């Protein structure tokens, strides 16, 4: 099979340089094809940035010429993207892809935020239902972190159905995110449900068990 | 640079009905080699874009014959013969005939279903947040349709839109519904000075959910 | 096995 995996810093300061790696598996980048970079801005806009061919020739989007460089390391079967002196407008999801030469297969994409704001760990709060059916809805609230993304799962991911995780929203340099999970009443509290949150940026991993509320007055 | 434009911006199609998206270029995509390099792309919620169509009509390996591409010059069309739920997401047209290669802005395909009121859940601040000196009240509106919904927060009867953060999911292909979270954040001191906390959902007679501090 | 386009 042929799989592409992007990797790199999720947060870079303005005026600094951006650096991304695409690791290719299942095919040698020296054999054939063009190896592309493409980004998607917030709002869904897609932009082709450029490619490096199997033969090592490069082609760049004229809009980016004096900023961009695409290189490769044939010993690690990797190709790279570099933008010098980024600005906040370079904030986007970056994708590696390959085609012959037009892109035909895409990577998983990696988010890069360009900002001056400071990396901040999340507070995670359990949301237990009010004392007042056949199903019950629990929640998790994650506040005051930066930058995106956080990884939120229920029971380390074993809980999948009936989960709704709401897109993070930025306010005053800090993100808020929430998630709800609906299960049958024969499931909880008879069985423990825990919200798990991972924030790679701050090396944070925290767990929060949802405990039933006590009786109301 | 070659401008790609799509219409409509959003298409609401009933399951089983055909859907057609339009794409236009600011100049002819017919190359001097005879071929026309017009491509279609699909991006399902939370996923990377996938190739759907190349050379106007050719299907990428794995794509059902339900999908038909056509057109020429500067006018192209993507047709989905029997729309299924998993087809929902964003469709992009893009050109490879001219340099640099450029993409259309996208068209969202949403599944049309019967209207549905939200299931509303309210959550007082957690003991953990309260102890830290903050207070967030959370309202979940789950599994509603259409997407356009309004939430009013009332504290001791008084409406309050200050310090409210709202967030919608994309459409769920399981039941073709949407969900949204509304979070009202106050200081603990403000929170402890009022009694009733109520969120009301009205939808494109409110569904109301409420609790009283002095009952917790 | 991708077929070639004009750029290849
Ligand atoms: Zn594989
Ligand atoms: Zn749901
Ligand atoms: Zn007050």
């Amino acid at each position: 099979d042929v799989q592409l995996q992007e990797s790199g810093p999720g947060l870079v300061k303005p005026s600094q340089s951006l650096s991304l790696t695409c690791t290719v598996t299942g095919y040698l980048i020296t054999t054939d094809y063009a190896w592309n970079w493409i980004r998607q801005f917030p709002g869904n806009k897609l932009e082709w940035m450029g490619y490096i061919s199997y033969s090592g020739f490069t082609s760049y989007n004229p809009s980016l010429k004096s900023q961009i460089s695409i290189t490769r390391d044939t010993s690690k079967n990797q190709f790279f993207l570099q933008l010098n002196s980024v600005t906040t407008e370079d904030t986007a999801t970056y994708y590696c892809a390959f085609g012959n030469y037009l892109p035909a297969y895409w990577g998983q994409g990696t988010l890069v935020t360009v900002s001056a704001a400071k990396t901040t760990a999340p507070s995670v709060y359990p949301l237990a239902p009010v004392c007042g059916g056949s199903s019950v809805t629990l929640g998790c609230l994650v506040k005051g972190y930066f930058p995106e993304p956080v990884t939120l799962t229920w029971n380390s991911g074993s809980l999948s159905s009936g989960v709704h995780t709401f897109p993070a929203v930025l306010q005053s340099d800090l993100y808020t995110l929430s998630s709800s999970v609906t299960v049958t009443s024969s499931t909880w509290p008879s069985q423990s449900i825990t919200c798990n949150v991972a924030h790679p940026a701050s090396s944070t991993k925290v767990d929060k068990k949802i405990e039933p509320r006590g009786p109301t007055i | 640079d070659v401008v790609m434009t799509q219409t409509p911006l959003s298409l609401s199609v009933t399951l089983g009905q055909p859907a057609s998206i339009s794409c236009k270029s600011s100049q002819s995509l017919l190359d001097s080699d005879g071929k026309t390099y017009l491509n279609w792309l699909l991006q399902r919620p939370g996923q990377s874009p996938k190739r759907l169509i190349y050379l106007v009509s050719k299907l990428a390996s794995g794509v059902p014959d339900r999908f038909t591409g056509s057109g020429s010059g500067t006018d192209f069309t993507l047709k989905i013969n029997r729309v299924e739920a998993e087809d929902l997401g964003i469709y992009y047209c893009w050109q490879g005939t001219h340099f640099p290669w450029t993409f259309g802005g996208g068209t969202k395909l949403e599944i049309k279903r019967a209207d549905a009121a939200p299931t509303v859940s309210i959550f007082p601040p957690s003991s953990e947040q309260l102890t830290s000196g903050g207070a967030s009240v959370v309202c979940f509106l789950n599994n509603f349709y259409p997407k356009d919904i309004n939430v009013k927060w009332k504290i001791d009867g008084s409406e309050r839109q200050n310090g409210v953060l709202n967030s919608w999911t994309d459409q769920d292909s399981k039941d073709s519904t949407y969900s949204m979270s509304s979070t009202l954040t106050l200081t603990k001191d403000e929170y402890e000075r009022h009694n009733s906390y109520t969120c009301e959902a009205t939808h494109k007679s409110p569904i109301v959910k409420s609790f009283n501090r002095n009952e917790c | 096995l991708l077929e070639l386009d004009k750029w290849a």
